[PDB]
């Protein structure tokens, strides 16, 4: 009579999506119990706009169905771009796309308490060859979150 | 008339000693445990007791609670800001 | 042949071995050792092992268990397990110009200055471990640090076993 | 064809029962506030105990149903603040209720602190980096 | 040319330019309509008007500052209106390709970019509607320092 | 009475008071009520006054 | 093609996709072009989606509800609906000189200002998406009443839902 | 594609219960902020943090009982003088500070807070002395 699992959640098919979204190319990492989803900005966004396309949401459903497998308290979503204009300009601009994207993952159930959004701007960079715009590799949306128990 | 200080047994619920003459109660859903004695139960768990109302509430130094109360079949609970049902089985 | 207890501190000639036993072919033996030199067959051997490789953006980052790695309580290393010291080796080899930071974790068992010495000479150990490999002194760097930001939550067994760690960061 | 625009999901009898109750303890709350505010006129603000600086504006959604310490010492955690404790917590837990989405920090912790009533406040020295917490002098 | 007057008291002002002026206006202007499709600057430090309509085609440079009741406000390539310090109660806000416009609304604002176009605001008005067509963006720009800094309501709040 | 800005300018300020009277302020100046302008500010529309307060915007 | 965020705000090339693709006849993708570009037809597409159409003398009006074409309690627009919006806007098409009211109507739960408040907000947000489709800002005015002047009664459940709307008014 | 919420009111009955607790959650944040009553800042009656370099140091206490020999070895540990002056009363002052990793400025705060109208504590360091001082 009682239950034998989390409801909706088979390690499987956590292992499917994450072989998945590690083909497609999205990057997921896992050390300990921390997990880190780290997406490109090009396939998020416009150029240098925090306007989403059309075709995003599927990605956005997917990253959805990914994070409803877990138990989790607070999520925190972070924003990283590249020099542009200015530094106000940036950090405008992560923090909007930061915003977009949780709120259409909390408008999607993800069954979280906190979730607390950030945009950096151009200040922690992970690759030297800045040479890029967009398709910079140190232009991203980071998602970070601990399982719990 | 000074009113009655608490109920000594607490500290040996709170130790997680079983009181003396009591039956044990099978709970679900969480971690906590639970004895009958005098048709009260007692209560060893870090939980946040939310609806039935306690009578009498102890804490450890680590943290644990210890509560007497009144029967009944369910509890209910805070987990880490989320709110929860516990079963409580036995009586 | 090989030596187990590290080869002697000495290159080991790897290939031609195989590429001499695989002869009574060359070509044959040749695409063995250009298979299993690779860093690919290096990394899925280290997988074989207990050691975890995370590479993000342009910094590697290996893990290591106390556990397995390290005798019980005491900074000697266990000596059972030179193959994967050897296939640490290995894979360090291939970066010859970045720069070494190794870092010891405990768990949250015992006082504070004794898991800051424990990490400590651990991370010491590795250090020269590494070093008397060919590695310069220069390029290396030690920290022991105790409970202070570990990856799983220490009140739980597993989680606690998994916090007990050696680190190896290299850009 | 002869039709009129909102077409629904069906509804169910007893969340109409439920609306009907609400709506009336809604307009009583109405007339209790407007009264409530008339007869007693604030005249401070807790923007001078709590002001705003820079890495308090990121944002956050909570919904949150328990007691005030852990959310709070969560809240300083994300906005990289020390977080300090005064006087002794009561036997009786403080227990809130917030539920929002996509506000400030600065705003969470005024709405927090509006919440704690009497029972406990909330302090912000961002020329020290601190939130502090401090229990009423009762009991 | 270059022009610097310094002290204008008009009921009625119309500007239109050709060329390439530099030209700097003090005083009190009720104006009332602007266009350009030169290369001109043009600076006035103090309007009281009621509706504004201002066209910038090629590359133009427009500096003001006072009350308008309504704005309206067309930027068609490599033009920039700095409207900052100029408070309008109704904004209506249009860009097209590479072009740069800043806001300062009071109640009502109405902006839309079209393609790798810029507008920003700098004050929170008390209804906001933005909309983005290729490239372009609007922006928030404050300070996040300010002491007295104002939040979004349930009336404002707008993800783009 | 009370005074309000009602435009700002890097150099001088426009004010309006409860009267429906303009003012020009400028960094150096005497306007009654208030004393002595020490600062004004144009990212913030604060203007601070000798008696120890500020002339801000209308809400 | 069609881009489902509002075409980027540009005059969608429906005919000619039709007779593009129905030739492999002409004159049947005329005949079939010239059928779904009708008056009648997009009044017909429009009562197919939920938005109503009213036609006495010289005037005409929209209704359109705030609970399907609106997100909950904001003036955000809903972007799933967007059919209707474009109907919309290709029926407004036809009357190229007449002025627009737009007014917002919700029902009696919740405070007054409140109520003026979100009703003001969606008739703004209204004629903000009415403007950026090509209509100049001289033909547009927004006003937003409250429970001022309902339709249906508020004591009713069907009633209650039916009395929160956006009017769009043409002559 | 873009998808709906999830628990969204798609209905009409549950569309006007969740106004209706929409606007009962804003008429308890007004009551809540009429009935809230604040100082400034200017004006309260807390210790300030006296930002020594010999009240930096960390500790640990866990100490439930009089508040004078509390403070005694707190000034003791922070090699300052210690005095008194007032009258102790027939019941002491009792006082709980339970902490793993504190300052010595930030317990004697905690302590002054918790003392109430009853005592305060002074620091002086230029002359390095702490008086706790009792209410007549």
């Amino acid at each position: 009579k009682l239950p034998c699992r989390v409801d909706g959640a088979c390690d499987a098919t956590i292992i499917k999506m994450m072989t998945d979204l590690n083909k497609k190319g999205i990057k997921v990492a896992s050390v300990g119990q921390n997990y880190l989803i780290s997406i490109p900005a090009s396939a998020l966004f416009a150029d240098q706009s925090p306007r989403l396309n059309w075709a995003s949401y599927s990605l956005l459903n997917e990253i959805a169905a990914f994070l409803k497998q877990f138990r989790k308290i607070a999520i925190t979503v972070t924003s990283y771009s590249s020099k542009y204009v200015s530094v106000k300009r940036e950090r405008a601009l992560t923090l909007a796309r930061s915003r977009v994207v949780s709120e259409y993952l909390w408008s999607q159930g993800v069954d979280s308490r906190i979730i607390f959004t950030q945009g950096l701007g151009s200040d922690k960079p992970i690759t030297s060859y800045t040479l890029g715009g967009d398709r910079s590799p140190n232009a991203r949306v980071e998602i970070t979150f601990r399982r719990a128990v | 008339g000074i009113p009655p200080s608490a109920n000594d047994l607490l500290l040996h619920v709170l130790e997680g000693v079983p009181p003396p003459g009591s039956r044990r109660l099978v709970v679900s859903g969480g971690d906590a445990r639970a004895w009958l004695s005098n048709e009260k139960m007692y209560v060893r768990t870090n939980l946040t007791i939310l609806s039935p109302g306690w009578l009498a509430s102890m804490t450890s130094a680590d943290g644990t609670h210890a509560y007497e109360m009144q029967k009944s079949p369910v509890l209910l609970v805070s987990w880490h800001g989320k709110v929860m049902q516990l079963k409580v089985e036995g009586l | 042949c090989f030596h187990p207890p590290y080869n002697n501190f000495q290159p080991d000639r790897r290939a031609v071995k195989r590429v001499g036993v695989d002869t009574g072919g060359g070509t044959v033996g040749l695409v063995a050792s250009i298979y299993r030199d690779s860093k690919r067959k290096i990394i899925r051997d280290l997988q074989k092992q207990d050691i975890q490789y995370v590479e993000y953006g342009d910094t590697r980052t290996l893990i290591i268990p106390t556990d397995k790695y390290f005798m019980f309580s005491s900074p000697r290393l266990n000596e059972i397990c030179y193959p994967g010291l050897n296939n640490v080796i290995r894979l360090l080899n291939f970066y010859p110009q970045s720069t070494i930071y190794v870092a010891g974790f405990t768990d949250n068992v015992g006082s504070r200055s004794h898991k800051r010495k424990l990490s400590q000479a651990q991370a010491e150990t590795m250090m020269t471990f590494l070093w008397a490999n060919g590695i310069a002194a220069k390029r290396l760097k030690a920290e022991g640090y105790g409970d202070k930001n570990a990856i799983s939550d220490n009140a739980i067994i597993h989680g606690s076993a998994q916090n007990r760690r050696i680190e190896i960061q290299w850009f | 064809k002869f039709k009129k625009p909102p077409i629904n999901n069906p509804s169910d009898d007893a969340t109409i029962k439920l609306a009907e109750a609400a709506v009336s303890v809604s307009d009583s709350m109405l007339e209790m506030a407007k009264v409530e505010k008339v007869i007693t006129p604030p005249s401070k603000d807790n923007t001078l105990t709590i002001p705003n600086a820079y890495n308090l504006q990121a944002r956050a959604s909570v919904d949150w149903s328990g007691p005030i310490e852990e959310l709070t010492a969560r809240i300083a955690k994300a906005a990289h603040f020390r977080f300090r404790v005064l006087g002794k917590s009561p036997s009786v837990p403080v227990l809130i209720s917030i539920s929002t989405k996509d506000e400030s920090l600065a705003e969470i912790l005024r709405d927090i602190d509006y919440q704690a009533g009497k029972k406990a406040s909330i302090h912000v020295y961002p020329n020290s980096q601190v939130v502090e917490l401090r229990y009423a002098k009762i009991y | 040319g270059v022009t610097q007057i310094n002290g204008v008291s008009s009921r009625n002002l119309q500007i239109v330019l050709k060329g390439d002026p530099k030209v700097l206006i003090s005083g009190f202007v009720n104006l009332r309509q602007l266009d350009m499709y030169g290369k001109g600057t043009l600076s006035l430090y103090w309007i009281k008007s009621d509706t504004l309509t201002i066209r910038a085609k090629k590359a133009a440079k427009i500096q003001l500052a006072g009350i308008v009741n309504r704005l309206d406000v067309e930027l068609w390539d490599f033009a920039q209106f700095k409207g900052k310090y100029l408070r309008a109660q109704r904004s209506f806000v249009k860009t097209h390709d590479k072009s740069v416009a800043e806001i300062s609304a009071v109640n009502h604002q109405s902006s839309l970019a079209t393609d790798a176009s810029d507008i920003y605001y700098y004050n929170l008005s008390k209804t906001r509607a933005d909309f983005m067509a290729f490239n372009g963006s609007v922006l928030d720009m404050r300070e996040w320092g300010q002491s007295d800094l104002k939040d979004f309501d349930r009336y404002n709040k707008q993800f783009p | 009475i009370i005074y309000y800005i009602q435009a700002v300018i890097p150099g001088r300020a426009w004010l309006i008071g409860s009267n429906g009277s303009t003012l020009t302020v400028r960094e150096g100046s005497k306007i009654p009520g208030y004393g002595m302008v020490k600062l004004i500010d144009s990212l913030q529309g604060r203007i601070l006054t000798s008696s120890g307060q500020v002339i801000k915007f209308s809400q």
